[PDB]
């Protein structure tokens, strides 16, 4: 049963070619309604007259309108309708743009995601058809490594699913995604490749992203250097403290003059232990 | 004044209070005069200014009540302790701060922490990888078994290779940070 | 009785009669009063008197009418119990055989949250509970779920009277007639019940279900409620890419404009929208979704571009509907916008094809040259597209419709060397019949730049040198273009070198050459002859000389940027460019103080004296602008009181007929003549009362135009930038220091900041702050600044002047 209403109709082959009461022209294949063409105005089908090579419409007159059929469009959903979707491909060179991505969108409907991904000119119906397949590669040189960050995200996620962490972890630098791409990556265990992700989270008050990259083995490899540069000092000084180097002494001090000027007189700190805080030979390992 | 004098003086005000507070830079009279300001901002503001006067306890407490688990959980191996970061984890797994809950596994020289709550966020792959690595395999099998298996793929991250951290080698802790307040 | 709040001693009298209608008329008239609000418990023993206990339903309903709209503040007649003069009798009122004095009586003792009359509305349901008519039903459900919010939330109002008492909600959903006061905090079974009401709904009260649970799994499954929940969930299931098409929305979306083109304007856009999605540059806007009324078939019959022509407009329909559809051909089909705008601008701009496209007006002809002329420099293709159709535009051969011609033509050439060696030729044509400066400017251009090309030149331009019209700018332009390009490549009785000869002679100098030139003194002031004089160091030839200057363009030229551009067709940036896009002794100390955010003007309130003063009162009053958020409100200023009297200040109102001066303070005492004294607490200004507003650099130059800012002054301490003291200032003689209109460099650089307020005095404020900081060797007067001021009569103008000098204002008691 079709969805658009038959208002008049005729039978080229034993594919239905109809008028519909929306004005649309449309051809029954397979028990799917597949629109040919629009009508502007309301049409009715006088018959198909070979010689012109035209469908011949009338309106309210008693003259001649015609619309010749899109015959490749159709032989191209009629061959995917028989599921003979690599012989829709053949008409697919004529099929133009948006045209080759709508019936591939068709052949879709039908099935095999695949072929209809070779026919569709439009990128992001590959894309898509590439995460379906869960063709990851195919979808990833669609995205294309530089930008493209939302085709990026769709396929990191579903890299994730398949527990194919490795294209994940690269769908996510090329989505950049801090965030997240931390998380994924903060599970090394030698913090690998979590730095890059997260240089900028040490100095834009996402402390909390970078403080997991750095510290992960029981290296300092920017630990301390997250906490001076977002201005939480006091946190730097803590940190040096726990894995006694001693360069406590030295953030401490900078601190401590930080205090002095951002108002603090009765703790304003510019002692060694006096003034609130304490400098290295106060701590202790 | 800047070094309270006239401010001591009147100090009848939630507000006046608050801010004699951190003109001294001694925020124990900030937290009361932030609780009866009846608000949020002024403990982690407060908190925050008690860092600076270098003392985490008091932080701690501002902190946990304007809610700011992650934040803590951040600090926490900073400060050297690993009993507080633990308190931290799980008020912070509820709330499925990503970069809350998660700091403190890796903080603790084991990750088992992140492995459970992970779990709970569904985040099976994450859950693994974090486990595996530190050899806690079986934890990473079972977060594999209980969703999508296959563990075997090697990311642009180690997914097994040791992850082992020695915690915090001060025995007094940076909550306990040394102070004599003048 | 319209409004008028003396009366209440004649609706006493009128109130009880002997006569009903009377009684009815005043009940009537006290209740219009109070609606309006005005003065009512004078009368209630005598209002409530005849009344009470009858079935009578019209002064029944009249006195249940008074219980719902200030029961509680009338207590003559009334007074404070549990069966008030409310419904003691109106317990008959409830159980009367009549179902309309009941149901009117259930209805406002259930529709008040009163506490005196708690007891009373419960047992109220009664008179519902047998329903007569659909209303008594829904009367009913309404009630109960009024008496649940009127301190019932637990067991007096949850179970059934004898049939409802928060279950007419339950019984609705399955009765003939729907309706469900439920929305919040009732029974879960009624919940329940309403979705199986869903089907055997009834209209009214599927909108009432429906408040309370929608989202269906079905398409419908009937009536309008229904259907309008419907559209919403339907944009829910396909969000993706707006509606595109739109739903059920359509409907109210057409009377949401009534006035009237602003709808097909509308409609158009939607429309265009839909066509298709394009590529989405500089406006090729169109979203919505790729497929699905194509673009361009070569089999589709009789097209979709029958539709896309409307949409290229000159005017074709009317004019709200003409800028809405120019940018929409542009938005559905071009490169960017430059191939569908040359396409459009070819029918706008003046021909000789139509005379319905060409005017002899000068300017807009001129425009619609730009315009077609500004795609070519867009985009390439287009060069060869314009050209020709330029040389159509001058064949209309009036003086001046040669001359707007010309005029573009010739500064394409300048972003199109050598490419235009065509169009020399044709441009001749018309240079002979003149009466304008125009036309010569023009010609004497392209002639001049395109030599090479041609030899014609003494002949075409020997008629025009001899002939009169305007000659001003003609001047310059003949100045500076007529020898270039090749050497000694022309030759008609004049080669290129007496075009040099003739092109110093009309610059300033004197040669006898093409029977001498029309005029030699130049055009305005700076331009003069001598830079050109000076210049053609190899004669009129591709070098480093006028030709050069003639084949290149100045500065950058791309685009739709305004670089050898005008930005679209010429016709639609006129509405463009409007659219601005705005955005009894008495002694008194104070001082203002804030805590918490509170905003307080202290007052304290002192009697030095001993004598009586009692009778005290203290008020803060609301003078126009300025208004009291609470008075100081202590009985203070006795025989040697000291008291502090806080006064709560607001700077924003709407203006009070007292007087508009700093502010009004007012304590009142013992005295009989000066009962009221007013007294001051400390300064406030005339100034307040002007409200912000801003401008952009639109508004801002509009308002400039519209009314003078000639005024100026010099104001000290604006030393300083626009941003420091001058702003902080600014603001409270509320204005704000926005946009600028500065121009600087490493010779300027005024800090410039445009001004705007609305100021409640009706006028607007506006000015421009130009700080006049050293960036040159000679300073104006150095630091300081100096403020171009106006307002709408200039009378806030002033305002602005002296309010950016400095401000400040301390005490400390």
């Amino acid at each position: 049963e079709i969805q658009e209403i038959v208002k008049t109709g005729l039978w080229v082959g034993d594919c239905f070619i109809y008028t519909s009461s929306v004005n649309r022209l449309n051809y029954y294949v397979g028990g799917e309604i597949v629109t040919i063409a629009h009508l502007d105005r309301t049409m009715y089908l006088l018959g198909y007259i070979p010689k012109d090579n035209r469908l011949y419409l009338g309106d309210k007159e008693l003259n001649i309108v015609s619309y010749s059929l899109l015959v490749s469009v159709l032989e191209y959903q009629t061959a995917v309708m028989r599921r003979d979707f690599s012989m829709a491909d053949k008409v697919l060179p004529t099929i133009p743009k948006e045209q080759r991505t709508r019936v591939a969108h068709f052949l879709e409907k039908q099935g095999f995601k695949q072929q209809a991904l070779t026919v569709s000119t439009d990128p992001e119906h590959r894309f898509e058809l590439a995460l379906q397949l869960g063709e990851l590669k195919i979808a990833y040189q669609l995205a294309v490594e530089a930008e493209s960050e939302q085709k990026w995200k769709q396929l990191a996620e579903l890299a994730i699913s398949k527990c194919q962490f490795s294209l994940a972890q690269e769908c996510l630098h090329h989505a950049q995604d801090y965030g997240g791409l931390l998380l994924l990556a903060t599970a090394s265990g030698n913090a690998s490749m979590v730095n890059k992700l997260a240089e900028g989270a040490e100095r834009d008050g996402k402390n909390n992203v970078a403080f997991m990259s750095y510290f992960l083995q029981g290296k300092l490899d920017a630990c301390l250097e997250l906490l001076i540069r977002t201005g939480r000092l006091p946190e730097a000084a803590f940190l040096a403290r726990t894995y006694l180097p001693s360069q406590v002494s030295r953030v401490v001090k900078l601190w401590r003059e930080n205090l002095s000027k951002v108002n603090q007189k009765a703790a304003e700190s510019l002692a060694d232990p006096t003034e609130y805080e304490n400098l290295f030979p106060g701590l202790k390992e | 004044k800047g070094y309270p004098e006239v401010a001591l003086h009147f100090v009848k005000d939630e507000k006046t209070r608050f801010s004699l507070a951190l003109e001294c830079g001694n925020i124990e009279i900030a937290l009361e005069a932030a609780k009866a300001l009846d608000d949020k901002n002024c403990w982690e503001k407060l908190g925050e200014v008690a860092l600076l006067q270098g003392n985490h306890q008091i932080v701690e407490m501002c902190y946990q009540r304007t809610k700011n688990f992650d934040k803590l959980s951040f600090l926490y191996l900073i400060t050297g302790n690993l009993e507080k970061l633990r308190k931290m984890m799980k008020i912070a797994e509820i709330r499925k701060d990503m970069s809350g809950h998660y700091q403190n596994a890796l903080y603790l020289g084991d990750v088992s922490e992140r492995v459970r709550i992970l779990k709970n966020c569904g985040q099976k792959s994450l859950a693994y990888l974090s486990a595996a690595t530190h050899g806690l395999d079986e934890e990473a099998e079972s977060l594999k078994e209980t969703f999508d298996p296959e563990k075997e793929t090697i990311p642009d991250i180690d997914p097994n290779a040791k992850l082992l951290q020695p915690p915090a080698p001060i025995m007094p802790l940076d909550t306990n940070w040394p102070l004599l307040t003048v | 009785m319209d409004s008028e709040p003396p009366s209440e001693i004649s609706l006493k009298n009128d109130l009880e009669k002997g006569d009903v209608k009377s009684k009815t008329e005043a009940l009537k008239k006290v209740i219009i009063m109070i609606l309006n609000g005005e003065k009512l418990p004078g009368l209630l023993m005598t209002i409530i008197r005849f009344v009470l206990p009858l079935q009578d339903h019209t002064i029944k309903k009249l006195l249940l009418v008074f219980w719902e709209i200030v029961p509680k503040t009338t207590p003559d007649g009334r007074l404070l119990h549990e069966m008030i003069l409310v419904c003691d009798a109106y317990r008959k009122d409830l159980q009367h055989p009549n179902e309309f004095i009941r149901g009117s009586t259930l209805r406002f003792l259930c529709k008040l949250k009163e506490a005196e009359l708690l007891e009373p509305l419960m047992p109220a349901i009664r008179a519902c509970l047998e329903h007569r008519h659909s209303y008594v039903r829904r009367n009913a459900v309404l009630a109960i779920y009024t008496i649940y919010r009127n301190f019932e939330h637990l067991i007096p109002d949850a179970p059934e009277l004898i049939h409802d008492f928060l279950v007419n909600e339950k019984d609705a959903s399955c009765k003939r007639n729907a309706f469900m006061m439920l929305i919040h905090a009732d029974q879960d079974r009624a919940l329940d019940y309403l979705s199986t009401c869903i089907d055997q709904v009834q209209t009214f009260g599927d909108i009432l279900q429906l408040v309370i649970v929608e989202l269906i799994y079905k398409v419908c499954h009937a009536n309008p409620s229904e259907r309008a929940r419907f559209i919403r969930c339907i944009y829910n299931l396909l969000q993706s890419s707006s509606p595109a098409v739109k739903y059920e929305a359509a409907g109210t979306l057409v009377t949401l404009s009534s006035a009237p083109t602003a709808i097909k304007a509308a409609a158009q856009c939607y429309i265009d929208l839909i066509i298709k999605e394009s590529d989405n540059n500089v406006k090729l806007i169109v979203l919505d979704r790729l497929v699905e009324l194509k673009e361009h078939p070569a089999h589709e019959r009789v097209l979709q571009d029958l539709v896309m022509d409307i949409l290229r407009v000159l005017s074709t329909p009317d004019l709200e509907v003409r800028k809405k559809t120019l940018q929409l051909a542009l938005d559905l089909v071009s490169s960017r916008n430059v191939e569908e705008l040359v396409i459009v601008l070819k029918k706008e701009v003046i021909k000789t094809n139509n005379v319905s496209e060409h005017e002899d007006t000068d300017k807009y002809r001129q425009l619609l040259v730009r315009t077609l002329h500004s795609c070519s420099v867009r985009f390439p293709d287009m060069a060869a597209n314009v050209i020709p159709v330029l040389m159509e535009f001058l064949s209309d051969s009036n003086e001046a419709a040669a001359a707007d011609v010309l005029e573009f033509v010739r500064e394409a050439i300048q972003r199109f060397d050598n490419l235009r060696m065509l169009i020399v030729e044709k441009m001749l044509e018309v240079f002979h019949a003149i009466k304008s400066v125009k036309i010569y400017r023009g010609a004497l251009w392209i002639l001049g730049e395109y030599c090479s090309t041609k030899e014609d030149i003494q002949s075409v331009m020997t008629e025009v040198r001899r002939s009169l019209g305007e000659i001003p700018i003609v001047e310059s332009e003949i100045k500076k273009e007529a020898g270039e390009l090749k050497p000694e490549e022309e030759i008609t009785v004049g080669p290129v070198q007496k075009l040099v000869t003739e092109m110093g002679t009309y610059a300033t100098q004197s040669a006898l050459s093409s029977s001498r030139p029309t005029k030699k003194e130049e055009d305005r002031p700076p331009l003069r002859g001598f830079l050109l004089d000076g210049d053609f160091f190899v004669a009129a030839s591709l070098a480093t000389t006028l030709t050069k200057i003639a084949l290149r363009y100045v500065a950058l030229v791309q685009e739709k940027k305004k670089q050898n551009s005008f930005v679209a067709e010429a016709m639609l940036l006129m509405a463009t460019i409007l659219h601005l896009g705005k955005s009894d002794p008495v002694y008194a100390e104070a001082y203002v103080h804030v805590n918490q955010y509170d905003i307080v003007l202290d007052v304290l309130v002192v009697n030095q004296t001993s004598d009586t003063l009692q009778n005290c009162t203290l008020e803060l009053a609301t003078l126009g602008d300025l208004k009291l958020v609470e008075k100081p409100s202590p009985l203070t200023l006795a025989p040697h009181d000291f008291a502090n009297i806080k006064a709560n200040v607001k700077v924003a109102s709407t203006e009070n007929g007292i007087i508009f001066g700093n502010i009004v303070y007012d304590v009142s005492g013992a005295a009989s003549d000066r009962n009221c004294v007013v007294l001051s607490d400390i300064h406030i200004d005339i100034m307040d009362y002007i409200q912000p507003a801003t401008c952009t650099d639109a508004e801002f130059r509009q308002m400039w135009a519209e009314f003078e800012w000639e005024n100026k002054v010099t104001v000290n301490t604006n030393m300083t930038d626009l941003n420091d003291y001058l702003q902080h200032i600014l603001k409270s003689t509320n204005m704000k220091c926005l946009t600028p209109e500065k121009a600087l460099s490493g010779y300027c650089g005024f800090m410039a900041a445009n001004l705007y307020a609305r100021s409640i005095f009706g006028e607007d404020a506006l000015a421009n702050v130009s700080i006049e900081k050293p960036v040159h060797q000679g300073p104006d007067a150095a630091v300081t600044g100096h403020i171009r001021i106006r307002a709408k009569s200039q009378g806030m103008a002033l305002s602005l002047g002296d309010k950016i000098n400095l401000s400040q204002k301390k005490t400390s008691l």
